[PDB]
């Protein structure tokens, strides 16, 4: 079916995703 | 870490979540 | 920087995360 | 739709949310 793992750079857009206003590193 | 929890393995929306801010 | 447009199978991993126990159309 | 909202353009968490279920 589709991959459920994220990782590296889709790792990185899921975080922008969840993480909003508030932000994660590194950016 | 991350790495561990989110690409090795499957997380979830919480668990990505604390690794937030 | 990382690209933030959720594609396809990326659109489906993204709505798997977010969406959890309720589900989504089509799984 | 989801696709112009979140592939064509940068859609945020509540938007896709309305997607689910």
């Amino acid at each position: 079916f589709v991959n459920q793992h994220l990782c590296g750079s889709h790792l990185v857009e899921a975080l922008y995703l969840v993480c909003g206003e508030r932000g994660f590193f590194a950016t | 870490g991350i790495v561990e929890q989110c690409c090795t393995s499957i997380c979830s929306l919480y668990q990505l979540e604390n690794y937030c801010n």
